[PDB]
């Protein structure tokens, strides 16, 4: 009911991981 | 481009924020008895 907040938050940080994993690898590219 | 994707996540947050505000303010209708047959319960 009320702790869905972090259930969205950490999945949003998981979405924040992939494009950074492709961006710093493009810096490695 | 990919500016948009993570912004599509702050959607469902606020969907739930719409939803809890929508719901429980309805449910508030503590005594409602004004007569003898009312005040039986």
């Amino acid at each position: 009911s009320f702790a869905g907040v972090f259930c969205i938050l950490a999945i949003g940080l998981l979405l924040a991981c992939l494009v950074a994993a492709l961006e710093l690898w493009w810096n490695s590219n | 481009a990919m500016r948009i994707v993570m912004g599509s996540w702050w959607l469902f947050t606020l969907i739930v924020c719409s939803s809890y505000t929508a719901n429980l303010a309805a449910f508030l209708t503590p005594v409602r008895t004004f007569q003898d047959l009312s005040k039986q319960l």
